[PDB]
């Protein structure tokens, strides 16, 4: 029962940065280690093999070096699409081990949101229920505060955030803050702020709209 | 070219049983084997276990032991995956992989969601527009995972950002899906939204368009 | 009769399914070892190369690849790299420049017959050819220098 053992857990690195990645197995085992690249939702893509052989199709970018215990992978150059969990294995049994995994981030310069506001659609208010969706579109960095603000009164506990990963090309973020309450509670307030904090953004930035009003 | 589809996968009860299929093509079947690799939601990859569709041998994780059942036909070019006794810790993407390549060739996976709640689908919501402009759909109310979200039917990927699913406090998922369009482009050019959520057989086309009281 | 990974008359032969490092093979009824399309060996540990890789100068690790040794190039990975940046000349071994009739030295890119191809013997001078990009000229009355120039 072989051990695969990651270092580091995740790195941010810019496009062109040498991005070294260390695993190290609990046990000798040879060259019977392999290396994968893996994007949310996908399979992993192998890259590396015997330890040090490219698999047909990676870019040369990518290699391995490690003989027994101790296996890294390199990326000497690395690019924006090569965002994954990177994951090493042992193949010295065929009850192959992986190892936790390593997430790779791409650092860029600051890119300012286009924040927009969604007001609840009437569809959504005939059902009973509405939903306010405040959008922070392709940011850097990932560090932004949203805070929903009805009426003037700061909102805690009724907003969920949801990220996506980073553009293959401009490594960027997109957000969306979806502040819910029942048609009841909606019908009860005027002015639905969404209030946006980012490093792009030299002072706060406020998207609104008054309930009813276009 | 070899191809691995796998297929089964859905929601079942604590406790309850499903069979997965790993339908393989594009070399001979009866030379090589399938393993079985699942990845737990935020988890890492998990070797379940293997078959050689030569001589019918099986090999498991001492993890899936007694209650996983892996067997194979050569006939069919399909190995298959009995799970029974699933326990929460089941829950994972269950991807089928041949033996024989250093796990070159993998298959996209399907997903095997173990819990008690039921099977619901979505409503679609539109998110209207008000140089550069932008809109939406709010897919609200789901499970289990997953949703697919299309645009003007595969014909939209430029600026499309549909966001993964955040599990709700009512233990149903839901997310949105956004794209950027010309201002200009509004009211010449339409959008329609074409979600898809296949554990419950939902499909809708939901037209954004914008509103003027 | 036979336990599990037992086969033969007395069950005296064992067998047990591998895919890993040390072998991928299934097991047959007479309790041999059946190698996976692209394995070889009697344990199936390596790999079967690209039909035609180079045994000394070609190597596999996956099947059917054909990987190549620093020096050597090619599909079948037995055609070895001109030392850079050969001009006109060719290799047996690796980084060699062998030149043919009639290019020097080391690269191969220094004529000859640099007279032939430049005459740079001016105002009524000889050229003769001396070695690799160089030349001896002579010159007539009233005329000096390494091209009669001056």
């Amino acid at each position: 029962d072989i051990q695969m053992t990651q270092s580091p857990s995740s790195l941010s690195a810019s496009v062109g940065d040498r991005v070294t990645i260390t695993c190290r197995a609990s046990q000798d085992v040879s060259t019977a280690v392999a290396w994968y690249q893996q994007k949310p939702g996908k399979a992993p893509k192998l890259l590396i093999y015997s330890a040090s052989f490219l698999y047909s199709g990676v870019p040369s970018r990518f290699s391995g070096s490690g003989s027994g215990t101790d296996f890294t992978l390199t990326i000497s150059s690395l690019q924006p699409e090569d965002f994954a969990t990177y994951y090493c294995q042992q193949y010295y049994t065929t009850a192959t081990t992986f190892g936790q995994g390593t997430k790779v981030e791409i650092k860029r310069t600051v890119a300012a949101p286009s924040v927009f506001i969604f007001p609840p659609s009437d569809e959504q208010l005939k059902s009973g229920t509405a939903s306010v969706v405040c959008l922070l579109n392709n940011f850097y960095p990932r560090e932004a505060k949203v805070q929903w603000k009805v009426d003037n009164a700061l909102q805690s506990g009724n907003s969920q955030e949801s990220v996506t990963e980073q553009d293959s090309k401009d490594s960027t973020y997109s957000l969306s803050s979806t502040l819910t309450l029942s048609k009841a509670d909606y019908e009860k307030h005027k002015v639905y702020a969404c209030e946006v904090t980012h490093q792009g953004l030299s002072s706060p930035v406020t998207k609104s709209f008054n309930r009813g009003e276009c | 070219e070899v191809q691995l589809v796998e297929s089964g996968g859905g929601l079942v009860q604590p406790g309850g049983s499903l069979r997965l299929s790993c339908a393989a093509s594009g070399f001979t079947f009866s030379n090589y084997g399938i393993h079985w690799v699942r990845q737990a939601p935020g988890k890492g990859l998990e070797w379940v276990g293997w078959i050689t569709p030569d001589g019918g041998y099986t090999d498991y994780a001492d993890s899936v032991k007694g209650r996983f059942t892996i067997s194979a036909d050569t006939s069919k070019n399909t190995a298959y995956l009995q799970m029974n006794s699933l326990r929460a810790e089941d829950t994972a993407v269950y991807y089928c992989a041949r033996a024989g390549t250093l796990f070159a060739y993998w298959g996209q996976g399907t997903l095997v969601t173990v819990s008690s709640a039921s099977t619901k689908g979505p409503s679609v919501f539109p998110l209207a527009p008000s140089g550069t402009a932008a809109l939406g759909c709010l897919v609200k109310d789901y499970f289990p995972e997953p949703v697919t979200v299309s645009w003007n039917s595969g014909a939209l990927t430029s600026g499309v950002h549909t966001f993964p699913a955040v599990l709700q406090s009512s233990g149903l998922y839901s997310l949105s899906s956004v794209v950027t369009v010309p201002s200009s482009s509004l009211g010449t050019q339409t959008y329609i939204c074409n979600v898809n959520h296949k554990p419950s057989n939902t499909k809708v086309d939901k037209k954004v368009e914008p509103k003027s009281c | 009769t036979c336990d599990d990974y037992y086969y033969g008359f007395g069950c005296n032969k064992f067998c047990r399914p591998r895919d890993d490092f040390f072998g991928h093979y299934a097991c047959d009824q007479n309790g041999n070892k059946t190698c996976m399309e692209g394995w070889m060996g009697p344990e199936c540990n390596r790999a079967i190369c690209r039909q035609g890789c180079s045994p000394k100068h070609g190597s596999c690790k996956l099947p059917g690849d054909c990987r190549c040794q620093y020096g050597w190039q090619g599909l079948y990975c037995d055609k070895c790299i001109p030392h850079p940046g050969c001009v006109h000349g060719i290799c047996n071994e690796p980084w060699q420049c062998l030149c043919e009739t009639n290019w020097g030295g080391q690269l191969c890119d220094k004529d000859l017959n640099y007279c032939g191809t430049h005459q740079p013997c001016l105002n009524g001078g000889t050229c003769s050819n001396t070695g690799p990009d160089k030349y001896q000229c002579s010159c007539p009355e009233g005329y000096s220098g390494p091209n009669c120039e001056i």
